[PDB]
């Protein structure tokens, strides 16, 4: 008799346990989310993300 | 010991000079200062915005160009500096064609907008725009789900960081009645929010209250 459709929209965050690969063929899973103060950094001040 | 000096190469990026320090103090002092400056420094950011003519963050607003939610994403890059306050409501109003800058908002007496020439959106039709936003303060970084009934209010992630990158490097000083002294400088690039010397003072106060667990 009646049919309704409800559209949802969810923003998927990034979390440990998510598969992420590159273009050169290096597939893998993520490990941890480290704060930016505990990351390696160059002589200029740029902090390495990955 | 001697009080630190400061050189102003750029109005957005300064550097402090600390001298003199004994052998074994400069590396750990610069590392602890970088860790405190990049761990938790209190600042201001944006909060949930109450928009007048937009229901939720996925509609099509008339007159505004090419986005809805990316306006909310680009609104996070503004700098908020407040004096003796932790909650303030601001609202902007613009009509007609032309771009919408950060300096076109109606601010308070204590609330000052730094680098207000940043672009927000673009208006291509003769329409009105009233976005009532709030400003909250805290420490660290809190997402949108961890902080939180009106359907007209949209949530937004609060990521405040008054400094972007902090670098430091030691060098050799020159004192006559010794053999070597550790002189060091600290590069501090702030996002127009707080001064570098006041950031060093607040970081030293935070570390001094953190080192009071033993004494």
């Amino acid at each position: 008799l009646k049919m309704v459709k409800v559209f949802l929209a969810v923003k998927r965050r990034i979390q440990p346990g998510d598969k992420m690969a590159g273009r050169h063929g290096n597939k893998g899973v993520v490990s941890n989310v480290v704060p930016v103060e505990d990351m390696p950094y160059m002589a200029t001040g740029e902090s390495v993300d990955i | 010991p001697r009080g630190p000096q400061i050189e102003r190469l750029t109005d957005n990026r300064a550097k402090v000079v600390i001298e003199p320090l004994e052998r074994g103090y400069g590396h750990t002092l610069g590392n602890a200062l970088r860790r405190v400056l990049l761990s938790s420094i209190p600042g201001f950011a944006i909060t949930e915005v109450e928009i007048d003519g937009v229901l939720h963050e996925y509609t099509t607003v008339e007159g505004l160009q090419e986005d809805v939610l990316d306006v909310l994403l680009n609104l996070k890059d503004v700098a908020i500096r407040m004096h003796s306050g932790d909650s303030a409501t601001l609202s902007l109003s613009k009509q007609g064609p032309g771009t919408v800058t950060a300096a076109d908002i109606r601010t308070d007496h204590n609330v000052e907008i730094i680098n207000g020439d940043h672009v927000i959106c673009h208006l291509t039709k003769d329409t009105a725009l009233n976005m009532r936003l709030k400003i909250e303060r805290g420490f660290g970084y809190q997402p949108a789900a961890a902080r939180r009934r009106t359907i007209g209010r949209l949530m937004l992630d609060a990521s405040f960081s008054p400094v972007r990158r902090v670098a430091y490097a030691v060098e050799a000083a020159r004192v006559e009645q010794r053999t070597d002294l550790d002189k060091l400088v600290i590069d501090i690039e702030t996002n127009g929010t707080i001064d570098a010397e006041e950031a060093v003072r607040t970081a030293a106060d935070i570390l001094s209250d953190q080192l009071s667990v033993f004494g």
